[PDB]
RNA sequence: CCCAUAGUAGGCCUAAAAGCAGCCACCAAUUAAGAAAGCGUUCAAGCUCAACACCCACUACCUAAAAAAUCCCAAACAUAUAA
């Protein structure tokens, strides 16, 4: 069979969630982290990488590595550290069409989009749909003048969520 | 090229704030003291109230007369509130809460000694009345499942309907009356007292025209 | 029983016809193959190879692709379209480059084609390549 | 040799 | 009609399909506007279980019924013929359309009981130990309700329950 | 208006009729005329 | 494909299908090839080969099946349906498989 | 314990360079190019919500995808109660 | 089996069949889905 | 009957929540396939459905049972023209 999961670059762990999976297959768990960490060494640590593991009848593995997820690219491009809790009702981040174009020029190099031999238009139209799921909004023109105002008002909203969020925690204790 | 079709849009439909069915109390707010007669003619014959749709589009139609007590309302309420989607559906009561008192004597007593004491309350229902009315962003096939499940547990013959099926039912019955090849009908005979038949009939048979026998309704009768 | 009332054609039908016409007119090399039940991966891997050399793999319904042929130049290609079939088309004929990709799968038959408005069998594709 | 009302 | 044959020579098996002479519908039908072979010949409501010449044209060599998309019958008449064939086999009117017996089988001698108008399969019928009262009598079915609209030349209609 | 079906693989080569006229026309012309044609052909083909 | 996959091409060694596409009696053979060429059937026995040789000689189509035991099965599909060809094909699988074991 | 790597917060820097694009440590951030150098089809895309059914062209593949997707949604509602 | 007045299939592998004058439900996958007409 | 690749383990919550404990969105690649309708997994895997292709399953959606005690209970019958 084949196992496909997202693994952080350079942070592979012998334990769960990926540990027990290899146990059932019987593949060497330590060898995986050894080869993987040494193969994703050039990549910055902590980046999620979709991994596809090819299993042979002799419990031998040929790992497969892909490009980072779209959610990582979009968050970084916006500064957002965490996507929105609610979509369509609040806007967490804000990016341009130029970022979305530089993220498709590197996401189209992965196995999936490359094997389909599609134009870059079909990839950019798939990244605008993933940005919306995050709450991020794609704008044509974005100058640092208004990017610092929206970023400034977002922190106020986050601060309010803390108070309301913390209020529920304190009420939970009284229960 | 399997041909696809347009779909209806329910965006124009509104959902109330309390779509679920409200709770029904066993007895009315103030208990009654005056004891009432049996008055069996409250479930006999066709209904003259709650025969049309008001807000919703699907409902449970009564095909016979009967009395509803609290046990029936709880089964309808729970069964519907559990099986329905509050976001895209809503339900309402088309029948009032139990108000008719039912007396009952104690066990072991002989005939006589006055009248019994109020035991429980019921709600009289006639044939052709809507018991529950539903609506919202849903087709009929969705609600028809648990509505028929409910209709089968009622003490009378009931059936789930829609604004279309109900209308079609009524137009098909009229079509039967027009194309009936039999020159002899119950109405013609009774109204004219042919064969002295009104000696075995009832005065109500002049209006019911043979479609009703006590509390039972016969839709195949023209 | 009275004849069934006619029905206006669906928009997608009159869209496929416009795309089909482009295929036979725009590109000159057309190879009809049988879409055997390859795995979705082995069918995407092969399609990617056929793209390296600018060879497309079109698929159209036979009920829409038969009438277009019954009244047309390519009226003798009709008997080929019985079952799961597909079109390998390219603006320039690179038959030699496709055959070696079709030799990896012995059960994928190249039934026939139409090069430069000339109908051909399989063995004619094997020669035009040589 | 069959009329409109012929029945085998 | 098509046939299939297998010839084994040199431990090699060969299978072929050969066409055979096929019967043709008799010309000049009385009712060319008919939809299925029954109304085209004005036979609707005019055949019974005992009309085997009619029934044999719609069954296989072993007594089985033919599909409806082949014969061209209407579902109303295909069900009648399917039921009249069941009763013809049971009455002994189709002795040349018997089931295929596999090699090495000799049917046992069983009580020969003559019967006709047998709606139900004999083995799946239980005896009536309690007939019941006159108003709730347990009747014995005779015939088939699918043949109830057939042309009756008597004043007494077809009785289907004895 | 209807392209001809493909010839059988075992059938003898049946050459197209439209070319049969071209084959005969070339023989009738003179070499000097063929040569002049050829000089224009070689350049035109390049 | 489903019915033939539960059985598996265990005893089979090679399968060869030849047909003339332009001829109007090859629908049966082309349907037979559509299933045997499935990933479900082919997976059961990788060693078992499946070959398709197209021809345009105006000849009839045949299915030649080579077994490990050495026996051969030939089905001329001009007047045989895919179900008939598949059924006979399966019955031989079961018989030859039992003989080997 | 595993977390997403820290993301910078600097308006001027974010608009000038795309931060997430570059993943290598030895590499450098990708600076955004001017408008003229980007393609022509990148500034006519649908930033807003999807086009309703009435706005699309019947003779277009994007029209039947929406209609086929609405019938899949319907088949799901009807089957959910079952 | 289990005598039922209203037969009903409980999975995809259950199949109706009329035998001995009455309807049955058989299932090779789950033999507990077996029902007899009452 | 047939068949199933992909952005992506969507976001958030969560020890974990990967189509299927909850809330938000429900966009998009490929000719074609729901940010998933029913099972399933501790979480995942895994099996179906709606899709394409193929070509005609080219259905019905109107009713579901029955047992007592001396011994079942007229005998019988489907086809010769309403008397
Ligand atoms: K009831
Ligand atoms: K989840
Ligand atoms: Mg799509
Ligand atoms: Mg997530
Ligand atoms: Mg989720
Ligand atoms: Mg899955
Ligand atoms: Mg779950
Ligand atoms: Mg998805
Ligand atoms: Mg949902
Ligand atoms: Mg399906
Ligand atoms: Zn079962």
């Amino acid at each position: 069979g084949v196992i496909r999961a997202i693994v952080r670059a350079g942070l592979a762990m012998p334990g769960p969630p990926l540990g027990p999976v290899l146990g059932q297959r019987g593949v060497s768990i330590n060898q995986f982290c050894k080869e993987f960490n040494e193969r994703t060494k050039d990549i910055k640590e902590g980046i999620p990488l979709p991994t596809k593991i090819l299993v042979k009848p002799d419990r031998t593995f040929e790992i497969k590595i892909g490009q980072p997820t779209v959610s990582y690219f979009l968050k970084a491009a916006a500064g957002i550290e965490k996507g929105a809790r609610q979509t369509g009702k609040e806007v967490a981040g804000l990016v341009t069409l130029k970022h979305v174009y530089e993220i498709a020029r590197i996401k189209a190099q992965d196995e999936a989009f490359a094997l389909q031999d599609v134009p870059l238009s079909s990839v950019v139209r798939s990244i605008i749909g993933s940005a919306r799921s995050l709450g991020i909004r794609v704008v044509k023109d974005l100058s640092s003048e208004e990017l610092a105002a929206f970023q400034k008002e977002r922190a106020i909203f986050l601060a309010a969520q803390k108070e309301a969020d913390l209020a529920a925690q304190e009420e939970a204790a009284k229960k | 090229v399997k041909t696809l079709l347009p779909v209806p849009s329910f965006e124009d439909v509104s959902i109330p704030e309390k779509p679920k069915l409200r709770f029904i109390e066993r007895a009315p707010l103030v208990p009654k003291v005056r004891r009432e007669p049996k008055n069996l003619s409250d479930i006999r014959g066709p209904s003259t109230e709650a025969t049309e749709f008001t807000e919703g589009n699907f409902a449970i139609l009564a095909l016979g007369g009967g009395y509803l007590h609290w046990g029936h309302f709880e089964m309808m309420r729970l069964t519907i509130n559990r099986s329905m989607d509050p976001k895209n559906m809503f339900a309402i009561w088309r029948v009032p809460a139990p108000f008719k008192p039912i007396t009952r004597k104690s066990v072991g007593h002989r005939m006589g000694g006055g009248k019994g004491a109020i035991d429980h309350y019921v709600t009289p229902v006639k044939a052709g009345r809507l018991v529950v009315e539903m609506g919202g962003r849903c087709e009929f096939e969705e609600v028809q499942g648990f509505l028929d499940q409910v209709a089968h547990k009622l003490p009378f013959a009931a059936k789930a309907v829609s604004r279309g099926t109900l209308e079609k039912m009524r137009k098909d019955q009229e079509e039967r009356e027009r194309n009936n090849q039999n020159p002899w009908t119950f109405e013609r005979i009774a109204t004219a007292n042919m064969l002295g038949i009104r000696k075995v009939l009832s005065p109500y048979d002049l209006t019911h025209k043979g479609k009703y026998w006590g509390k039972f309704y016969m839709p195949k009768r023209v | 029983s009275p004849p069934s009332p006619p029905q206006e054609e669906i928009g997608l039908i009159r869209l496929l016809r416009r795309e089909i016409a482009a295929v036979f007119q725009d590109n000159r090399m057309i190879a009809v193959c049988q879409n055997v039940a390859l795995s979705a991966e082995d069918k995407l891997l092969m399609r990617h190879q056929l793209r390296k050399h600018k060879i497309l793999m079109k698929v159209f319904p036979n009920q829409v692709l038969k009438p277009f042929l019954e009244d047309s130049k390519y009226q003798n290609l009709l008997p080929l379209f019985v079952g799961h079939n597909m079109l390998l088309v390219s603006e320039e004929p690179k038959v030699k480059e496709m055959v070696r990709i079709l030799r990896t799968v012995p059960f994928l038959p190249l039934l026939g084609g139409c090069i430069d408005d000339t109908i051909l069998s399989r063995q004619g594709f094997i020669n035009y390549s040589k | 040799s069959y009329l409109p009302g012929y029945v085998p | 009609f098509r046939e299939v044959v297998e010839t084994q020579e040199g431990k090699t098996t060969i299978i072929e399909g050969r066409i055979t002479a096929t019967p043709k519908e008799s010309p000049n039908p009385p009712n060319p506007s008919g939809q299925c072979p029954i109304c085209r010949w004005n036979l609707k409501h005019k055949y019974n279980y005992d009309d085997v010449l009619l029934l044999s044209q719609f069954i296989r060599p072993h007594g089985g019924m033919l599909p409806r998309k082949i014969t061209g019958l209407c579902q109303e008449e295909h069900r009648k013929i399917e039921e009249c064939v069941k009763m013809a086999h049971r009455a002994g009117l189709l002795p040349n359309h018997r089931p295929r017996l596999p090699e090495g089988v000799v049917p046992k001698s069983k009580p020969q009981l003559n019967r006709y108008l047998t709606r139900w399969a004999p083995g799946s019928v239980k005896p009536i130990y309690k007939k019941g009262p006159r108003w709730n009598r347990v009747r014995m079915p005779v015939g088939s309700p699918l043949l109830r609209d057939n042309v009756c030349y008597s004043r007494t209609p077809w009785k289907l329950y004895h | 208006e209807a392209l001809a079906g493909a010839p059988l693989d075992n059938a003898p080569k049946e050459y197209p009729p439209k070319i049969q006229q071209l084959v005969q026309d070339i023989a009738s012309l003179t070499l000097l005329e063929i040569s002049d044609l050829n000089e224009l052909l070689k350049k035109t083909l390049k | 494909a489903a019915a033939l996959a539960r059985l598996g091409l265990r005893p089979v060694k090679q399968v060869r299908v030849q047909f003339c596409p332009f001829e109007k009696n090859v629908e049966s053979t082309r349907t037979f090839l559509q299933t045997v060429s499935s990933e479900k059937v082919r997976s059961t026995n990788l060693n078992c080969s499946v070959i398709a040789d197209v021809r345009h000689d105006g000849s009839e189509p045949c299915v030649d099946v080579l077994f490990g035991d050495g026996h051969r099965l030939i089905m001329r599909g001009a007047h045989l349906t895919a179900l008939e060809m598949l059924t006979a094909f399966a019955s031989h699988i079961r018989a030859r498989d039992a003989a080997g074991s | 314990a595993l977390k997403d790597p820290d993301v910078c917060t600097d308006p001027v820097q974010l608009t000038t360079y795309a931060m997430g694009v570059n993943i290598y440590k030895e590499g450098q951030d990708v600076p955004l190019k001017p408008d003229a150098e980007y393609p022509e089809w990148l500034f006519e895309m649908n930033l807003g919500p999807p086009k309703t059914l009435e706005e699309l062209d019947p003779e277009s593949r994007e029209y039947w995808r929406r209609l086929r997707k609405q019938n899949i949604w319907r088949h799901n509602r009807l089957s959910k109660n079952k | 089996f289990k005598n039922k007045t209203v037969l009903k299939k409980r999975c995809k592998d259950c199949y109706l069949v009329k035998r001995r004058g009455r309807w049955y439900v058989y299932c090779k996958t789950h033999p507990r889905h077996k029902q007899r007409q009452m």
